[PDB]
């Protein structure tokens, strides 16, 4: 079976500006490859075509693509999901982000926002605990949803409030990993960084566009994330 | 900040809400749409201070909601406040428009 | 000086768990740093560890340290180092509860204590009852150390080189290590990281074969970088084969689903374990249950379908709860990569390349060790090693599950305290001349000038083909000597691969043609170590030589660079706060 | 200065994105028709020829489709507005079905208002 692909270039040592470029590829007829075994396949024919890519397996997030107008992984989508008798598949980069060359964008802002809510363990020492500190199931669950994300950037690339603000609203990603932290029954710091989400743009311009929710690889929900850090910014703000 | 905004639009909305049923309500159990009603109704001290009380929420709700489409759209600056000029005084204007409105029945 | 040189106290060349361990470590002493990776460092081979980290904490049970290096010691098969393994499994727990106060999220008890699972080779009182010492978040273990690590490096502000890619080890005329040189793999960018410490934390070389468990880009650069320097390699023939990667698509299922109670059947449905490891049964040491699958395969009691030869992995007895639970992240994989769902279904399975227990020489400081002509160990000043890339040697012949998170975090932490030291006692090195650095750069102007040559995707199969064949679970003495001369024909046509991709920004193919040469000496140094060793021993096993030999082979291969000749090393029989663990026939 | 997909005909929607961004339309729009509302009260309360004026104003069927459209926009705003709320107090799930499944009733509830708006005015 032949698949054919439509795949975004650019090379800023020779591109005036991006473009699309047709591919095609001789598939096994009884046998459903992921898109990045394409991917692979089209590079042994096509060299200088650049994507990012590792683990293979749904964990890294390397490989985050806009696939047929749809955010997600390279390495578990079906070409099955996205083949559709006489039209092409069509692969593009994350939308929103600089663009470096091909399928690679700069991930720097999705970056920058992910360390803007201090992303890692803020405890003040104090009850400091004999060995590990105790944190019951119960307690455990509540990180849950959250842990797993991958930094892929699938949401946040997905999201308008994040693509006309990507330097100012924290994005799907950045703040699911800021509520991770502050329910984390170990972090103290609650408060203070409930005080630095405070503003009109870190966490407000979230407007429930759902978007997030759809495209998260690791069916991962920063919609709800969101919700629960506005009730935390009211009952202490409000 | 953002949690002012956000618990104002929702006030103003709930305000809002309650001032859409009552006059949706007038407008469904009305009939006969005279002069003499329609005045009637407007001469009614409830249906000024309400009419206002709307007027003033609009003031807070479409504000602020403006100011979140401009903080997407619209990035050059003296652009942006301009338009700001423009939409804050076309609230205003409403109010008071309704003040001179509402004063003259 | 052409080249742009950057300088720092130390050069960690790596951002998997062991590089940010150790960065983290060496910028707390009070040094710089410079953190390289080739990948965004939450996307090294680390993020896909599963199972978890074995680690003497007793919560599950009461434990004891000295039952865990006996655990080590006889998985390792007698050759793992006893010094170091001592070290390790008596220094682990701290090491762990401090990853624990850094945030890293573990599954917990019910009485909110790290919960810990059964694993491979897991013992207690010296050989006994099974143990159950994994530490675990559910099965995304390596995930969520992975990223606690990274998230401890931004609090601390460590330099970090991100998308870095490092060509060559620099020496000077004295023989020291320098530095590295190293491509900005977004501009092309070539420049020299100077450094009093370099270290190396590149992590595995699965990628050698052709099918493992490792991301593509385990590709073995530290083997190469190190060979290309002189600096010998260790062990290269103890490859761990994962007896449960998915048959058909190479991906890991966790040693935790045995651990969990789940096991492995034949196709007449019998718990073949229970046969070749009475004991131990489906948790005795991965390269008995590697072993044991192959058997029943080769022997015909293998399964088939369109995954290919396997045996089944039976879970579904578990329930719904407790693997949803616990296995979360093979319910996933089994699910997308075997169309397979664990809760009704086995798991169609089969052996995996997956560990590197080889790797360049160190001592417990992290110091990279290399030999004299009187067969003296001796330090290589200036140069480093921590993680898969290092052959401490704390696993042997057979590497323990779990026993590898244990390892990047205790030796990278450890190389980082004893840098000081370190620094203090190679002393000053001599700087670089220009030619020195130039020298780093032939390989990457080879590529840059060759248009019209081979095609490194042949290449690149051909040697994977012939490791597979070859260098396999079961060896065969006449089969690895044809590998080998079916390597060296495959190296000779690397030296003549094009490039076909000139370009400067972000150029991947560029990235890959420089991996395929260290693909090359990985592959090369382990088939020469393999034909070396003949005798049985952990996970190398020869039909030739199928019998342990303690009087001739108690001890390390290593592969030296300029002659491509082999020779031993000592393995250490002198732990300090107990007596040594003799060797003896390893039964599981 | 580098080039960015940006290009919305290439992204596929929700239907959730879909309810959101009109209900941003419906805003602007209805903003705007305050001033058209209070420019049409004042005239109908002025005298009693003010509000013949009205009426006939009114009695234009092209006035009666911006009217109707006036409504429709209004009607969006308060139907999504309280769908948003809902969600804010905590009485809709904010899972990806409950968004689509909450869109969906809004779109219906908004037409049968939609419809009523038409009755009103013709
Ligand atoms: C493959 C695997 C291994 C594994 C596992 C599951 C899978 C699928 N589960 C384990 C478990 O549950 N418990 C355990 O003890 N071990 C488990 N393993 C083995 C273990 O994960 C690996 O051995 C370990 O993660 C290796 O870590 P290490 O820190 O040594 O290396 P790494 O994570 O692969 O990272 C290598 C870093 O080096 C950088 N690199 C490589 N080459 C270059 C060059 N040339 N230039 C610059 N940087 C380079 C990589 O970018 C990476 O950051
Ligand atoms: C009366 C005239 C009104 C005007 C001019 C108006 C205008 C606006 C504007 C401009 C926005 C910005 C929304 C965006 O861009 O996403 C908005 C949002 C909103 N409206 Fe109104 N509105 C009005 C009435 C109402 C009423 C009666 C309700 C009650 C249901 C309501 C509920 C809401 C809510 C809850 C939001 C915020 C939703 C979010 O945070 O995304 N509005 N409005
Ligand atoms: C940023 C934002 C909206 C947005 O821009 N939506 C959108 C724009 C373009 C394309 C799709 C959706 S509508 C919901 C309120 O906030
Ligand atoms: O089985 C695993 O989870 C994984 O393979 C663990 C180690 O230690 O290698
Ligand atoms: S929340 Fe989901 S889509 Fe977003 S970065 Fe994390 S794993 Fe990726
Ligand atoms: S994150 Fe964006 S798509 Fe998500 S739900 Fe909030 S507006
Ligand atoms: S390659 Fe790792 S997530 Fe796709
Ligand atoms: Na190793």
């Amino acid at each position: 079976m032949r698949l054919e692909f439509s795949i975004y270039r650019y090379n800023p040592d020779v591109d005036d500006a991006p473009r699309m470029q047709d591919y095609t590829l001789e598939a096994d007829e009884g046998r459903d490859m992921m898109l990045l075994d394409a991917l692979i396949q089209l590079k042994e024919k096509d060299p200088s075509l650049s994507f990012r890519r590792s683990c293979r397996e749904g964990v890294c997030g390397s490989d985050g693509l806009n696939m047929n107008g749809k955010n997600g992984l390279a390495c578990i989508t079906p070409i099955s999901a996205l083949n559709q008798p006489g039209k092409k598949i069509v692969i593009r980069p994350l939308p929103g982000l600089p663009v470096i060359r091909d399928l690679v964008v700069d991930m720097g802002q999705f970056y920058a926002q992910y360390e803007k809510i201090k992303p890692y363990l803020l405890n003040n020492g104090q009850n400091p605990p004999a060995r590990e500190h105790l944190q019951m199931p119960e307690q455990r669950e509540k990180l849950d949803g959250l842990y797993e994300c991958i930094l892929c950037a699938c949401c946040s690339t997905s999201c308008p409030s994040f693509w006309w603000n990507p330097d100012k609203f924290i994005g799907p990603a950045g703040l699911l990993a800021a509520y991770r932290f502050l329910i984390d029954s170990r972090d103290t710091e609650t408060d203070s960084r409930l005080d630095g989400l405070s503003d009109a743009f870190s966490v407000f311009r979230c407007h429930s566009i759902m978007n997030c929710v759809s495209v998260c690889p690791k069916g991962l929900n920063p919609t709800r994330a969101i919700g629960h850090i506005k009730s935390m910014l009211l009952q202490r703000n409000a | 900040n953002g949690v002012h905004d956000f618990i104002l639009v929702r006030a103003t909305a709930i305000v809002l809400t309650l001032y859409i049923i009552y006059m949706v309500g007038f407008f469904a159990t009305s009939g006969e749409l005279t002069y003499e009603v329609w005045i009637g109704f407007f001469a009614s001290a409830f249906t000024k201070v309400f009419t206002l009380l709307a007027l003033f929420s609009i003031l807070i709700h479409a504000w602020i909601g403006m100011w979140q489409v401009l903080t997407d759209y619209v990035k050059p600056l003296a652009l942006r406040l301009m338009l700001q000029l423009v939409i804050v005084v076309a609230l205003v204007v409403y109010v008071i428009y309704g003040f001179v409105v509402v004063w003259g029945v | 000086m052409k080249l742009p040189v950057r300088e720092f106290d130390a050069v960690v060349i790596g951002a998997g768990g062991a590089g940010m361990r150790a960065a983290l470590q060496i910028s707390q002493s009070g040094q710089t740093c410079a953190l390289l990776s080739k990948v965004f460092p939450t996307r090294s081979h680390t993020v896909s560890a599963q199972g978890g980290i074995t680690v003497a904490l007793g919560n599950t049970h009461e434990d004891n340290w000295e039952w865990h290096m006996y655990d080590t010691v006889k998985g390792s098969d007698y050759i793992g180092d006893q010094d170091a393994i001592e070290y390790m499994c008596k220094t682990g727990p701290e090491a762990i509860l401090e990853l624990e106060h850094m945030g890293l999220p573990f599954s917990r008890l019910d009485d909110g204590r790290i919960y810990q699972r059964p694993f491979g080779g897991q013992s207690k009182n010296f050989g006994g009852e099974q143990a159950a010492r994994t530490a675990a978040a559910a099965d995304r273990t390596g995930h969520a150390l992975l990223h606690t690590l990274y998230q401890q490096n931004l609090k601390n502000h460590t330099t970090i080189f991100s998308e870095w890619y490092a060509l060559d080890l620099v020496k000077n005329q004295d023989g020291a290590v320098v530095g590295c040189t190293a491509l900005c793999i977004e501009t092309g960018e070539v420049v020299y990281f100077k450094a009093r410490a370099t270290v190396l934390a590149t992590g595995g070389a699965g990628r050698i074969y052709q099918s493992t468990t490792n991301a593509h880009i385990n590709t073995g650069d530290g083997v190469g970088m190190a060979i290309r320097a002189g600096v010998p390699v260790q062990d290269m023939e103890m490859w761990q084969f994962h007896p449960t990667g998915i048959a058909g698509a190479g991906v890991l299922v966790t040693e935790g689903c045995r651990g969990e109670g789940g096991y492995l059947l034949n196709k007449h449905g019998e718990r073949f374990m229970e046969r070749y490891a009475p004991n131990a049964k489906d948790l005795a040491g991965r390269d008995v249950v590697a072993r044991s699958i192959m058997i029943e395969i080769r022997e015909g009691r293998g399964c088939d379908g369109p995954w290919g030869p396997h045996a089944k992995l039976k879970l579904d007895h578990l329930g719904k709860e407790v693997l949803e639970s616990r296995l979360p992240g093979i319910l996933e994989l089994s699910r997308t990569f075997a169309h397979v769902d664990p809760v009704k279904e086995p798991i169609p399975v089969i052996p995996t390349c997956h560990y590197m227990m080889g790797g360049i020489p160190t001592k417990v400081t992290g110091q990279a060790l290399t030999v004299n002509e009187k067969g003296e160990d001796v330090v290589v000043p200036g140069l480093f090693a921590v993680g898969e890339i290092a052959c401490v040697s704390v696993h042997g012949a057979n590497r323990l599950g779990g026993n590898s998170l244990l390892d990047l975090v205790v030796f990278g932490r450890a190389a980082g305290l004893h840098l000081q030291e370190s620094i203090a006692e190679q002393g000053a090195l001599r700087d670089a001349s220009e030619s020195d650095v130039e020298a780093s750069l032939d390989r990457l102007n080879r590529w840059n000038n060759n248009r019209n040559g081979e095609d490194p995707v042949a290449i690149r199969k051909a040697l994977q083909e012939c490791m597979q064949h070859n260098f396999s679970v079961f060896r065969e003495g006449d089969a690895m000597a044809k590998g080998l001369e079916q390597l060296k024909v495959i190296r000779e046509r690397l030296k003549n691969a094009r490039l076909d991709d000139t370009s400067s920004e972000f150029n991947t193919q560029r990235v890959e043609c420089l991996e395929l040469d260290n693909l090359m000496e990985t592959a090369y140094a382990t088939a020469v170590s393999a034909n070396f060793r003949t005798e049985s021993r952990g996970a190398h096993s020869r039909f030739d030589f199928p019998d342990r030999d303690d009087e001739n082979w108690l001890c390390h291969s290593l592969y030296l660079p300029e002659s491509e000749s082999m020779t031993r090393r000592s393995v250490n029989m002198e732990p300090k706060l107990r007596p040594a663990f003799p060797p003896k026939i390893r039964t599981y | 200065q580098r080039p960015v997909n940006l290009d919305l005909q290439t992204i596929r929607f929700p239907i959730t994105a879909i309810a959101s961004i009109l209900h941003r339309v419906s805003g602007v729009i209805t903003f705007v028709a305050v001033g058209i509302l209070l420019w049409l009260l004042g005239t109908s309360l002025s005298s009693p020829e003010g509000f013949e004026q009205a009426s006939a104003i009114m009695g234009s069927f092209f006035v009666k489709f911006i009217m109707w459209g006036i409504l429709t926009a209004l009607a969006y705003m308060v139907v999504v507005g309280i769908r948003h709320m809902m969600m804010d107090f905590g009485y809709l799930e904010e899972t990806f079905e409950a968004g689509k499944r909450s869109a969906k009733i809004s779109f219906v509830i908004t037409v049968v208002l939609s419809l009523l708006a038409g009755v009103l005015v013709w």
